[PDB]
């Protein structure tokens, strides 16, 4: 089985700004569809944003300007830069890869904001 | 934007029995439906595609049902492990789409 | 006078992922009776104005047809993004001309889904402005090797729609033609009365 690997997890405050990655170890990032999705303890799955094969990207309403989907294809890997937070934007996010019969979700990755 | 309603909340039936887990849109999304599987502490796991095909490595137990504005994941007999967290997804723009809120199945 | 009632008036249509132009030349074209249907969904222009094109001539049109998901006439629009506008027909973004639309479930839809019409949904880098991709090439998402056939991390590259009956009327399919215009200073076989 494929395994897609987050990093990047730990902790911020209210005001600031965090950045996370992932890697993929049979599969090449730049090529697939790849996505960021978090999950809030006592809280349903928020899917956040989309890369597609090509480049193109998009986001969802809830926080468009906020957080901004990125890669780099010589590192074979992916990147949330996850700005301007505040004490709910603490979740487990998951990066995951989809294909049309398939759909490769790595282990997760902490994110905490507080004091 | 669609939004999905998931019944029941919890679900409580015994190993061994045959269990229906039902998924209601708010828009008519044709076929354009996922079903994943989530273990406590684990990430998700796609059962089901497209309303009714099953992804590889499920075992077939698993299947997929209705369509439109209904749907309903059923699995033919609960293995003890089948005791999971279940959430629908629309698919309607892949592999974007909201989630429902999730399904339980627990005893005592 | 000109094929375009019959590109409109057709039976047949393509896919998009292989999306069929028509070359349009020795022409009279009457493009009152075309923004009069009363089928367009859609008719955008973008440049020109409906009523002015029997004012302009030109050397050629293009008439570009094609089946679409009936939400992804969105994408169909100068410089727009998405699966359609990405990996199977992108209108640069200063395109001159019109997009005309209308739902076709009539025709394309099919009981238990219309698996016939298809789109690419595999491309290693997005599509050049009317770019064009016929091919079948095995898609290798896997670091590896894939070698001819599909299987683990790697895929047949288009996506069948299967368009249903009912099933909303976003998702149901949609005929597309798109009217693109070009000028080098030479023979105008184009133009209104």
């Amino acid at each position: 089985e494929v395994q897609v690997v987050e990093s990047g997890g730990g902790l911020i405050q209210p005001g600031g700004s965090l950045r996370l990655s992932c890697t993929a170890s049979e599969l090449i990032i730049s090529r697939n569809y790849m996505s960021w999705v978090r999950q809030a303890p006592g809280k349903g799955l928020e899917w956040l944003s989309v890369i597609y094969p090509g480049g193109s990207s998009f986001y969802t309403d809830s926080l468009k300007g906020r957080f901004t989907i990125s890669r780099d294809n010589s590192k074979n890997t992916l990147y949330l830069q996850m700005n301007r937070l505040g004490v709910e934007d603490t979740a487990i996010y998951y990066c995951v890869r989809d294909a049309p019969s398939e759909s490769d979700w790595g282990q997760g990755t902490l994110v905490t904001v507080s004091s | 934007e669609i939004v999905l309603t998931q019944s029941p909340a919890t679900l409580s039936l015994f190993p061994g029995e045959r269990a229906t887990l039902s998924c209601r849109a708010s828009q008519n999304i044709g076929h354009f439906l996922t079903w994943y599987q989530q273990k406590p502490g684990q990430a998700p796991r796609l059962l089901i595609y497209d309303a009714s095909n099953r992804a590889t490595g499920v075992p077939a137990r698993f299947s997929g049902s209705g369509s439109e504005t209904e749907f309903t994941l059923t699995i033919s007999s609960l293995g003890p492990e089948d005791f999971a967290v279940y959430y629908c997804q629309e698919r309607s723009d892949w592999p974007r789409g909201t989630f429902g809120q999730g399904t339980k199945v627990e005893i005592k | 006078l000109c094929p375009f009632g019959e590109v409109f008036n057709a039976t047949r249509f393509a896919s998009v992922y292989a999306w069929n132009r028509k070359r349009i030349s020795n022409c009279v074209a009457d493009y009152s009776v075309l923004y009069n249907s009363a089928s367009f969904s859609t008719f955008k222009c973008y440049g020109v104005s409906p009523t002015k094109l029997n004012d302009l001539c030109f050397t050629n049109v293009y008439a570009d047809s094609f089946v679409i998901r009936g939400d992804e006439v969105r994408q169909i629009a100068p410089g727009q993004t998405g699966k359609i506008a990405d990996y199977n027909y992108k209108l640069p973004d200063d395109f001159t001309g019109c997009v005309i639309a209308w739902n076709s479930n009539n025709l394309d839809s099919k009981v238990g889904g219309n698996y016939n019409y298809l789109y690419r949904l595999f491309r290693k880098s997005n599509l050049k402005p009317f770019e064009r991709d016929i091919s079948t090439e095995i898609y290798q998402a896997g670091s590896t090797p894939c070698n001819g056939v599909e299987g683990f991390n790697c895929y047949f590259p288009l996506q069948s729609y299967g368009f249903q009956p009912t099933n909303g009327v976003g998702y149901q399919p949609y005929r597309v033609v798109v009217l693109s215009f070009e000028l080098l200073h030479a023979p105008a076989t184009v133009c209104g009365p």
